[PDB]
């Protein structure tokens, strides 16, 4: 409007609908659909199955962290001097404990997420928040004062961030095209494509 | 360090774009973006700041190039070359400041156009995680570039060697300032 | 006479002062191994003489008649410091105090006309008055002013924020906040503006060479000009000296 | 004289704590070799990994960030003992 | 009001000499002014550029530091540093990269000690330093055989060689 | 394409001459020859850039028409 | 000063620029290997 | 002990070497307090 | 106006700079590198932009002396060797019969310096620093006398060698002043008052002899050049 | 030198030898055209610049400068020399007194030494020093250094017959910016920087005059005394070590004078050649250049000495 007399923006009729018009005459899709593996892992029906399918990721991350710390300890120890102690006995707890703690935290998160979703019966943000909060509570069992408040918050926030930018964002902005005519405005006289642009072939790596 | 951190990249980007060498995985560019930004912020030495900036940016550029945006990577590499030339061949504080600003992506300089091409490409693919990471990592990188600006004009008197060999350096600084308006069509 | 171990070599041909028909004084010249260093915006007046290991920082102005001799030791002039007319800056080989004998001049220091500074430390934002002598080992602390016609005896110190005057310099008054913050810096900026003005009207190679060239051309036309390979003559001279020194028995 | 921030701790105790970083420093090549090797094998393996939910991925990234130990931390605390 | 003015002391009165043991083992008498940091006093005397290293702090690289051994009696005059700040990060980095094993309980950095009247005739020694690198221009190979002076280096600090 | 490329280029050449003088510590008016050379070269380069951009715009229009984008006469007018 | 003409001219210029941009944004893959998407293009390969 | 720095006629000069303190803008500054300054810092 | 003169100066300077550059290029093409000789580029009467030193016909200005900016020198006056007369910032005026001795500085180059006025029959001693001051007629300045800005020396006065005249101090007529803070010593005797003219005429005679010798030096230089 | 095939342009940078090639001849003629057009443009610009036209000329050599010979008062310190016939038929001066200097003496080009000035061997007149012997003779002894901006003056003896010549003894140091009138200085004296010695003052041997001190007229400073102040007054007697300092200072300034004489005396062609030597020293600092593998260069003159 760019005036001071009437409200800015506009209004669209709710009664009047515009019949959908295809973006192009022929649509070629270079985006592959989700794999059967993805759907299997995503299935939260059985909490135990869901947990056991998704823990490998947490275990791997714990193993990488433990390997990192163990290597740092091993690198410093001197080869030239003989050591009374056994290095593996010193280093094995590091890796084992890190992997176990990571797996336990990821198990708690996955279990609570599946159990809440089943009990509630709906896929919602709350399920992620309560799983994160429970994981952060387990993380901060014996930590000083600030940490009990901070970790349940950071952990609860992480599934919120994942849901907003991993699931809601793409579905929200699926229609936008970028070529031909703007999604909403097809009356405007813009070049109309016979086929959609294919910027890349479907990936295979 | 300057010639081998810029020139080699063009060949690899051309190979990737022309030979369809792209993967569905976004972990490597996301990692490069975050690691580079955090390491740039925690680095005391100025050479490490400049080296980690290239890691972060080339991670983002890798993510953009996998999705088919060849034109934007070829324009980015040229702007990045011109931006890096004046910071690396440091002789004048002003030339170095304009270079750091262009690498940072400030709008009056050509560096803004180069970063804009990548960011514009990112919004087309519509991946939320990449956009969020990009914004936060860019802020962290900006703090490192502000550190560089602080070191030159706000910390202590600065005396540098009089290496008066600015072959293309004056031209590069001019091309950075002036080039924004001609290349505005791209973005 | 002839220094044979000089960095650039011995002098093949040396002209006597009696034979010179024109003034050939150079504003910046190297004394043996010691080379003066200057920034791009340093103004050295044609009359001024700067020799030896003198480091001139950015925005340093050397006005007409000033001699900055860095033969005995190093002289460093800080940013935006102006040496005015007929002011001599010199360095002693050793100081009486026992500290470094370099003449270090800080930033925003104004050396008024005819003031002599030798082997002294002048702090930032200082003014040395006209006909003021700062002797070897005297340290002037920052934000201090020495009044015209005053002598700082060897090994003495002027504290910060104070005006000193008298032949045996003594405390006069404490400088006000405004004077220290603004007037001292402003004086250096004014003299910088004057030097910048002088620099804008100076040509890279002024048309003073033409007179010497006319003589050289006349000689060339009358075939008296000779082409001398100075580099070869320097090499030959050094070889001859080394042979002679080896031969000498005492 | 001007007001200044109070520094917690005694001067000699803080300096002693700072001096625990002055230890034989390994070369970074040893770490880099292993990271390059395992990273190459990891990239090859990653193509075959099952597709994970974004939420699980983000949680794994959080856990990895929390469990990552800075190289300086191990360096300061490393003791050659059982 | 109007109390008695205190005339300043002459340089002779306020010069303290410190005996500094160099890397080669020679003892040098370094005359110094009270109120100056040790690093500056050492730099002015005329020690080589190899004996000093830039302070490895985010914004302190212009300062040139040295590894020094301080006698137990003068530990009080060293300056306290807050661990939760970045000055501690500077000190930790210099210990990790420069001092390394050559560390001793008496090891300190020159910048954190300020010369005073009570430090007259103090004996200090340069502590051994490991090869370090920041930029190709600012580095130490490990050979103390250059005969230049740190004073003669006009460039303030490292940036880009 | 751009109808102000020549003017922009001349002004930018001025920007080069003044900037080069200022960076080196000289005043803007120094080295007058540099000013004419810079102005002419920048003007020509700006013009050349505009033709290059137009040429690649037309190449793109040809390519898109071949692919199957049903560009109208007015659209074919947009790309000079 | 015909304000109506100026407004319509400015709007037209912006609309033409938007159309040209959208036409420009229609970009297929230019990979040399990707012969399928670019079958109609006239290219010669020296290899 | 004091003198008028300002000159309305325009012939103002800073007598940096004057024994007497100029009555410049610094004359009217308020004296600070060690404890008030520390309170401000805190 | 001033803007027109500035534009005219900038145009002429640009043309002269280009001409000298083209001459240097011609020398480079010929292979002659005489342009790179660093010789004394000192000019006795330097001009800053359009402000040039006005000089009388009978005046003697030494070659080593520097008269800069708008300096009006009256007839029968002499600026001797290595004397700096700076009138760039503000104008400097020298009266009839006045002599500036060797290694003397007269100038008005401070930011707030008043216009320097020098009266008739004023002899400035060797080493005196005069900054923004008015000197009256028949005044003898000492060897190292420093006169600060805004100080006025009245007629028929002698300043003893080494005296420093602080700012806004008026030296009265018929008096002798001395000391770092100049204070009146004694009233001038009649012989000193009469001595001023003799000193001035003697200086003028010496200046004439120096001028003749300087002309001889110019003829010698001319023989080599032409 | 190892090689004799060096390009002529390299061997004679100051002036290239006469052009021999066709291309070189064309370049020479073009250079002549460019020089003439440039001088024309220079003159046109000088017209716009106005009065003076910013013209520059070579300055006279005032280090060894003549003074008008007085038939009445014969020269005492300097020699008298005839002036070229043409100048005689124009100027009319039969003879001119010229300074007298020993071979070892160093006189700065900036310095102005005029008329009746006798300078001893190993003495140095530094930059900006004006020594005027127009009216009376000035005598400087051996190993005496007149520093920067010093003015030495004389007067006429007058009816009284008071001697108004300036005699400076051997091993005397006159500090920077000092002004000396018609005074006598004995041997081994240091005059401080800024000190003004007025007429009639006798400074005895071994004394030191302090910096910025005005010694009142007709004052005899006794031997081995230090006098400082605006009205110079005795403060203390010279220490035994300070006599050694005096001698050391004189000897050091003698060595300094020799070094400065050496640097200043080189001819322009040599100075240019040395500038090229220095530039090539800077370029050749890098030791990974291909030319370094071919030969080892002489350090003082960067000419190939031996193969590598
Ligand atoms: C004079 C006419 C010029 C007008 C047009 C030019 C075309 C005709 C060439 C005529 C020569 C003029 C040179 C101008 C352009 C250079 C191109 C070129 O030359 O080849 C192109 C031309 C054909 O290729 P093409 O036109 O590009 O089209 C091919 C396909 O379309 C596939 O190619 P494509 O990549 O172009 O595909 C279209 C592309 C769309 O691509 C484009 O839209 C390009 C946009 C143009 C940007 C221009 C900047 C590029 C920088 C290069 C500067 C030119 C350097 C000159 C080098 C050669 C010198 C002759 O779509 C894409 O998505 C691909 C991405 C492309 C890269 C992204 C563009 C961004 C570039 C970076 C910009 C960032 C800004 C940085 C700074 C900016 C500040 C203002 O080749 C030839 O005609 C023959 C080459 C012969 C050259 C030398 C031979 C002559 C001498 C022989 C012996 C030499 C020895 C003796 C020496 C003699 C002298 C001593
Ligand atoms: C047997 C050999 C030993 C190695 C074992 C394995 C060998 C490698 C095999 C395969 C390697 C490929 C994959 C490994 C990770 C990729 C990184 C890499 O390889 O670079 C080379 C790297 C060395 O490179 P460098 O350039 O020499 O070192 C640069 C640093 O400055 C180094 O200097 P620095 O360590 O002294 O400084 C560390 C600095 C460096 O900074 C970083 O680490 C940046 C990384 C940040 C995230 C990285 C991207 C995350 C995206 C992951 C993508 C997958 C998920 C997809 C979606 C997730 C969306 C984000 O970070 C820190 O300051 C410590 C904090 C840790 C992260 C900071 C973020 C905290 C956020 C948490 C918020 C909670 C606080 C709230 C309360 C606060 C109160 C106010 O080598 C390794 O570190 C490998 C060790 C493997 C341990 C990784 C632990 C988990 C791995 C996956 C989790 C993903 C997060 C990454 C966390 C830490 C990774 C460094
Ligand atoms: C914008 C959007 C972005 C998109 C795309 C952007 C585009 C990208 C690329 C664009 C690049 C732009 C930025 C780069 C700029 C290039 C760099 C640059 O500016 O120059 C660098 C370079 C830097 O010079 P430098 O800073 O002094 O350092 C070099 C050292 O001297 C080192 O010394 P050296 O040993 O190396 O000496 C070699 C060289 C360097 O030597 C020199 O530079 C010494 C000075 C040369 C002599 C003075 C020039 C004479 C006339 C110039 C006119 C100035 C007018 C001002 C005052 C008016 C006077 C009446 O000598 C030369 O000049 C070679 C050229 C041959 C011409 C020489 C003159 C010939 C006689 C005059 C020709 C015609 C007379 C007509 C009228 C005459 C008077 C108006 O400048 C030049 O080399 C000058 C080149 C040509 C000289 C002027 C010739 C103009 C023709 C006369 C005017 C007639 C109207 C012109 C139209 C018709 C033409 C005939
Ligand atoms: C549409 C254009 C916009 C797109 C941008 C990309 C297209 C480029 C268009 C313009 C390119 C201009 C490049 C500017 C280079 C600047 C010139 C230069 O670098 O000169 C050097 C050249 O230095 C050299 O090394 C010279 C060696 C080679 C000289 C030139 C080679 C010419 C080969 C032929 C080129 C013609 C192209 C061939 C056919 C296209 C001189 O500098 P120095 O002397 O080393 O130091 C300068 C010192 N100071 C400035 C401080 C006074
Ligand atoms: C950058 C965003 C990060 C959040 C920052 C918040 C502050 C961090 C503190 C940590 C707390 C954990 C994160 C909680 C934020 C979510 C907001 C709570 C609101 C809420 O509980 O409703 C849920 C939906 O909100 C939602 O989950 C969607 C709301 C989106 C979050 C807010 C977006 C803007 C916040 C940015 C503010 C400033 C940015 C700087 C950080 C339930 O929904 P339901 O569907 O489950 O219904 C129930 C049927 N069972």
């Amino acid at each position: 409007t760019f005036n001071y007399v009437i409200p800015y923006g506009g209004s669209s009729s709710y009664t009047i609908n515009n019949e959908p018009v295809k973006a192009e005459e022929v649509t070629v899709d270079f985006s592959k659909e989700p794999s059967a593996s993805s759907l299997k892992l995503a299935d939260k029906s059985d909490w135990i199955a869901y947990t056991f399918n998704n823990v490998p990721l947490m275990a791997t991350v714990g193993l990488l962290a433990g390997a990192h710390e163990a290597f740092l300890h091993y690198e410093r120890t001197p080869i030239y001097g003989k050591r009374t102690y056994n290095i593996i006995k010193k280093l094995a707890p590091i890796v084992i404990n890190k992997t176990a703690y990571a797996t336990l935290l990821g198990a708690i998160f996955c279990a609570t997420d599946a159990l809440y979703e089943n009990y509630s019966g709906k896929k919602s943000y709350t399920s992620g928040m309560v799983a994160g909060a429970a994981t952060g509570a387990v993380f901060a069992i014996g930590r000083p004062l600030p940490q009990p408040l901070v970790w349940p918050l950071v952990f609860a926030a992480a599934p919120v961030i994942a849901d907003l930018f991993g699931e809601v964002y793409p579905e929200s902005m699926k229609s936008a095209r970028g070529y031909g005519t703007p999604y909403g405005f097809e009356n405007l006289d813009d070049a109309v494509p016979t086929r959609n642009p294919i910027r890349r072939n479907p990936h295979h790596y | 360090a300057f010639v081998f951190s810029t020139l080699p990249k063009l060949s690899v980007l051309y190979l990737i774009s022309n030979s369809n060498i792209g993967s569905e995985c976004v972990w490597w560019g996301l990692i490069s973006l975050w690691l580079g930004s955090i390491s740039q912020y925690q680095s005391v030495f100025v050479r490490s700041i400049l080296l980690y900036s290239s890691v972060a940016e080339i991670g983002l550029v890798l993510l953009v190039l996998q999705e088919g945006f060849s034109w934007e990577a070829f324009s980015w590499v040229s702007i990045y070359f011109l931006s890096l030339s004046g910071v690396w061949h440091a002789n004048s504080k002003f030339v170095s400041a304009i270079s750091v600003a262009s690498i940072a992506g400030l709008p009056p300089f050509l560096g803004f156009i180069g970063k804009a091409q990548i960011l514009k490409s990112l919004v087309s693919i519509n991946l939320g995680i990449l956009i969020f990471s990009s914004i936060l990592a860019a802020t962290i990188s900006f703090i490192g570039y502000l550190r560089l600006i602080r070191l030159m004009y706000l910390v202590s008197p600065v005396k540098w060697k009089n290496n008066k060999d600015s072959s293309f350096i004056n031209w590069s600084t001019w091309m950075l300032t002036v080039g924004t308006l001609p290349m505005v069509y791209s973005v | 006479v002839n220094f044979y171990d000089a960095p650039n070599g011995p002098a093949v041909e040396q002209v006597k002062i009696e034979d010179e028909w024109y003034n050939r004084q150079r504003t910046e010249f190297n004394i043996l191994n010691k080379q003066p260093s200057k920034a791009d915006d340093v103004f050295i007046a044609p009359n001024a003489v700067v020799c030896g290991d003198v480091d001139l920082y950015q925005k340093v102005s050397i006005f007409f008649g000033a001699v900055v001799r860095g033969d005995l030791n190093t002289i460093r002039i800080g940013e935006n410091s102006t040496i005015l007319d007929k002011a001599v800056v010199h360095a002693a080989s050793t100081s009486p105090t026992g500290l470094n004998a370099a003449t270090i001049i800080g930033s925003n220091v104004t050396v008024e006309p005819h003031a002599v500074l030798r082997s002294c430390r002048i702090g930032d934002n200082c003014i040395v008055g006209a006909r003021s002598v700062v002797c070897e080992g005297a340290i002037m602390h920052p934000e201090s002013v020495l009044a015209p016609g005053s002598v700082l005896a060897p090994g003495r110190q002027i504290p910060s924020g104070e005006l000193w005057a008298g032949s045996p310099a003594k405390f006069v008054r404490k400088l006000t906040y405004y004077e220290t913050s603004n007037v001292i810096r402003e004086s250096a900026e004014h003299y910088y503006d004057i030097a910048t003005g002088f620099r804008n009207e100076t040509f890279d190679h002024g048309s003073a060479w033409r007179d010497a060239e006319a003589y050289r051309q006349k000689l060339v036309d009358y075939k008296e000009y000779n082409w001398v390979n100075y580099r070869e003559q320097k090499y030959v001279m050094r070889l001859q000296r080394d042979a002679a020194e080896l031969e000498k028995l005492l | 004289d001007e007001p200044k921030h109070q520094i917690p701790g005694n001067a000699l105790d803080n300096w002693a704590f700072l001096r625990t970083y002055a230890k034989p420093l390994p070369d970074m090549i040893h770490y880099y070799y292993y990271v390059y090797l395992f990273g190459f094998f990891f990239v090859y393996k990653v193509a075959d990994f099952p597709e994970y939910s974004p939420r699980v991925l983000v949680m794994a990234a959080l856990i990895g960030s929390l469990f990552y130990v800075r190289r300086d931390w191990v360096h300061r605390e490393f003791k050659d003992s059982p | 009001d109007h109390d008695h003015y205190t005339p300043p002391k002459t340089v002779f009165e306020d010069t303290i000499t410190i005996n500094v043991l160099d890397y080669d083992g020679k003892k040098h008498a370094v005359k110094a002014l009270i109120g100056t940091p040790l690093n500056k006093a050492l730099v002015e005397y005329g020690f080589s550029s190899t004996y000093f290293f830039p302070n490895m702090g985010y914004y302190t690289q212009h300062i040139s530091d040295a590894h020094v051994f301080i006698p137990e009696e003068y530990w009080k005059y060293v300056e306290n540093v807050d661990l939760k700040t970045d000055d501690a990060e500077a000190i930790k980095l210099m210990f990790k990269l420069v001092v390394q094993d050559y560390q001793r309980e008496t090891s300190f950095f020159a910048s954190y000690l300020t010369l005073n009247k009570e430090m007259d005739n103090m004996t200090i020694g340069f502590g051994p330093i490991k090869p370090w690198h920041i930029t190709p221009k600012w580095s130490f190979n490990g050979h103390h055989n250059v005969k230049d002076r740190m004073f003669d280096r006009l460039e303030t600090g490292p940036f880009i060689e | 394409g751009w109808e102000y490329a020549g003017t922009y280029g001349a002004l930018c050449g001025m920007v080069y001459a003044i900037g080069s003088n200022v960076i080196s510590g000289r005043a803007w008016f120094r080295r007058p020859w540099v000013h004419v050379t810079s102005v002419t070269l920048s003007y020509l380069g700006s013009k050349l850039l505009d033709e290059v951009q137009d040429t690649y715009y037309l190449e793109h229009l040809k390519r898109v028409e071949r692919k199957g984008l049903q560009v109208t006469e007015e659209h074919k007018k947009l790309f000079s | 000063v015909d304000s109506q003409a100026e407004w319509y001219a400015e709007y037209d210029k912006l609309e033409k620029a938007r159309q040209k941009r959208r036409i420009w944004k229609w970009r297929d893959s230019d990979s040399r290997d990707e012969y399928a998407i670019n079958a109609e293009e006239p290219v010669i390969y020296i290899r | 002990s004091s003198r008028i720095a300002g000159d309305t006629t325009g012939k103002y000069t800073p007598n940096i070497f004057s024994p007497e303190t100029p009555m410049d803008r610094s004359f009217s500054h308020v004296p600070k307090n060690p404890f008030w300054e520390a309170w401000v810092f805190r | 106006a001033s803007f027109l003169k500035t534009i005219v100066w900038r145009c002429g300077f640009a043309i002269k700079e280009t001409g000298l550059a083209l001459e240097t290029l011609g020398c480079k093409l010929q292979g002659n590198y005489s342009f790179r000789e660093k010789c004394s580029r000192h000019t006795p009467l330097t001009q800053y932009q359009f402000k040039a030193p006005s000089v009388g016909e009978s005046t003697f200005v030494a070659p080593s002396a520097l008269v800069s900016g708008d300096v009006i020198i009256g007839e029968k006056s002499s600026v001797l060797y290595n004397a700096v007369v700076r009138g760039e910032f503000k104008s400097v005026t020298i009266g009839e019969g006045s002599t500036i001795s060797d290694n003397a500085y007269v100038g008005s180059s401070s930011e707030f310096s008043p216009e320097t006025v020098i009266g008739s029959n004023v002899s400035v001693g060797s080493g005196a620093v005069l900054k923004g001051c008015t000197v009256g007629n028949n005044v003898l300045i000492g060897n190292n006398v420093i006169i600060s800005e805004k100080a006025t020396v009245e007629d028929n006065t002698i300043l003893a060698p080494g005296s420093y005249v602080p700012e806004d101090v008026v030296v009265k007529s018929g008096e002798l002043w001395s000391g770092s803070p100049a204070q009146k010593l004694r009233n001038l005797d009649e012989k000193e008052l009469a001595l001023f003219n003799t000193l001035s005429v003697g200086a003028t005679e010496l200046a004439a002899d120096h001028a003749v010798i300087m002309k001889l030096l110019e003829l010698k230089q001319k023989e080599f050049i032409k | 030198s190892l090689l004799k095939n060096y390009p002529p342009s390299y061997l004679y940078p100051f002036r290239h030898p006469k052009p021999e090639g066709v291309i070189e001849k064309v370049l020479f003629n073009l250079g002549s055209l460019f020089r003439s057009a440039g001088q024309g443009m220079d003159e046109l610009g000088s017209l716009m610049l106005g009065n003076g036209g910013m013209q520059e000329s070579v300055g006279p050599n005032l280090a060894y400068a003549p003074v008008k010979y007085n038939p009445a008062a014969a020269p005492k310190a300097g020699i008298v020399a005839p002036i070229p016939a043409s100048a005689q038929r124009v100027l009319g001066v039969k003879e001119i007194v010229l300074p007298s200097k020993a071979e070892s003496t160093f006189i700065a080009p900036n310095a102005n030494v005029l008329g009746d000035v006798k300078i001893g061997a190993k003495s140095s007149i530094w930059y900006g020093a004006v020594l005027r012997g127009d009216v009376n003779s000035i005598e400087i002894g051996d190993n005496t250094n007149v520093q920067d901006n010093v003015t030495i003056h004389v007067a006429k003896h007058s009816i009284d017959g008071k001697l108004r010549n300036t005699v400076i003894g051997n091993n005397v140091t006159i500090g920077h910016c000092a002004t000396i009138h018609a005074c006598t200085i004995a041997d081994n004296v240091i005059i401080g920087m800024g000190a003004t010695v007025l007429d009639g003052v006798k400074v005895e041997s071994g004394s030191i005059v302090g910096a910025g001190s005005i010694v009142p007229p007709n004052t005899v400073i006794p031997a081995g005394q230090v006098w400082v102040g605006n009205p110079a007054k005795f403060i203390r007697n010279v220490l035994p070590e300070e006599n050694g300092f005096i001698a050391s200072s004189a000897n050091n300034y003698d060595l300094l004078g020799q070094q400065h004489k050496f640097e200043n005396s080189k001819v322009f062609e040599e100075m240019l050649v040395e500038e090229e030597i220095a530039k090539d020293r800077e370029l050749l600092e890098d030791k990974n250049l291909a030319v370094h593998q071919l030969y080892i260069f002489d350090p003082q003159t960067q000419l190939a000495a031996r193969p590598r």
